[PDB]
């Protein structure tokens, strides 16, 4: 299933998706199609910040659901 | 004026983003800060402390222990380091520890001040801007974070107030 997710520049990408999908899993998927480290990924969804061994599905994250990716800046 | 429209979405509590577009150097007086893994404290130091010198980061590292010992544990970046806030003192502390904004959000909490981080592409320009508190671009410690892996001071430039 598809969901969006608006990243740190404003783009606003697509992702495929399965609720069962684990937020590590969703940025493994993130890492494959935009090329960001999964280290450096926040997820956000309706204002928290996503646990990576929490699901989509513990979330309520539909089709078409939107999440905001902020990133972790090192230096 | 361009700085007075900056659209900033509050995407989790006191946590902002904006993605103008422009060259740094348009609007920023760039001031560079040397690394040995010291920089990003380097960086607030130079907008933060009067008389500024090389060993002022010894200073924000200390304020950035204290405000772990207070706000770590909620800090919602810190869920991605994954370390008792004990084991991230420890690595804090050690020499050369590279900062972020992990300590960004928390020295904002410890030293009552708004820090945007504004991050540089390949390309240059300014794509994105990360803001821990309240105030504006005015009011804010502004830095650079460029070549994913270095963080220097800016200072607005005179003619935008």
């Amino acid at each position: 299933m598809q969901i969006f997710v608006k990243t740190l520049t404003g783009k606003t990408i697509t992702l495929e998706v399965e609720p069962s999908d684990t937020i590590e899993n969703v940025k493994a998927k993130i890492q494959d199609k935009e090329g960001i480290p999964p280290d450096q990924q926040r997820l956000i969804f309706a204002g928290k910040q996503l646990e990576d061994g929490r699901t989509l599905s513990d979330y309520n994250i539909q089709k078409e659901s939107t999440l905001h990716l902020v990133l972790r800046l090192r230096g | 004026d361009f700085l007075r429209s900056l659209d900033w979405t509050q995407v989790i509590a006191g946590q902002y983003v904006s993605n103008p577009r422009f060259n740094i150097s348009d609007y920023f007086e760039i001031v560079r800060q040397p690394g040995d893994g010291n920089c990003f404290y380097h960086s607030i130091a130079e907008l933060t402390m009067p008389n500024k010198t090389d060993h002022s980061y010894h200073y924000i590292k200390r304020l950035t222990e204290s405000a772990a010992r207070k706000y770590y544990q909620e800090e919602p970046e810190a869920r991605l380091v994954g370390l008792s806030l004990e084991d991230y003192l420890k690595r804090m502390l050690s020499d050369n520890e590279w900062g972020s904004t992990l300590e960004a959000s928390m020295l904002a909490k410890e030293m009552g001040i708004t820090i945007i981080i504004w991050t540089v592409a390949a390309s240059d320009e300014v794509e994105a801007g990360i803001k821990f508190g309240d105030g504006d671009v005015f009011t804010a410690v502004n830095l650079l974070h460029s070549g994913q892996t270095h963080f220097d001071a800016l200072r607005i430039l005179p003619q935008f107030e």
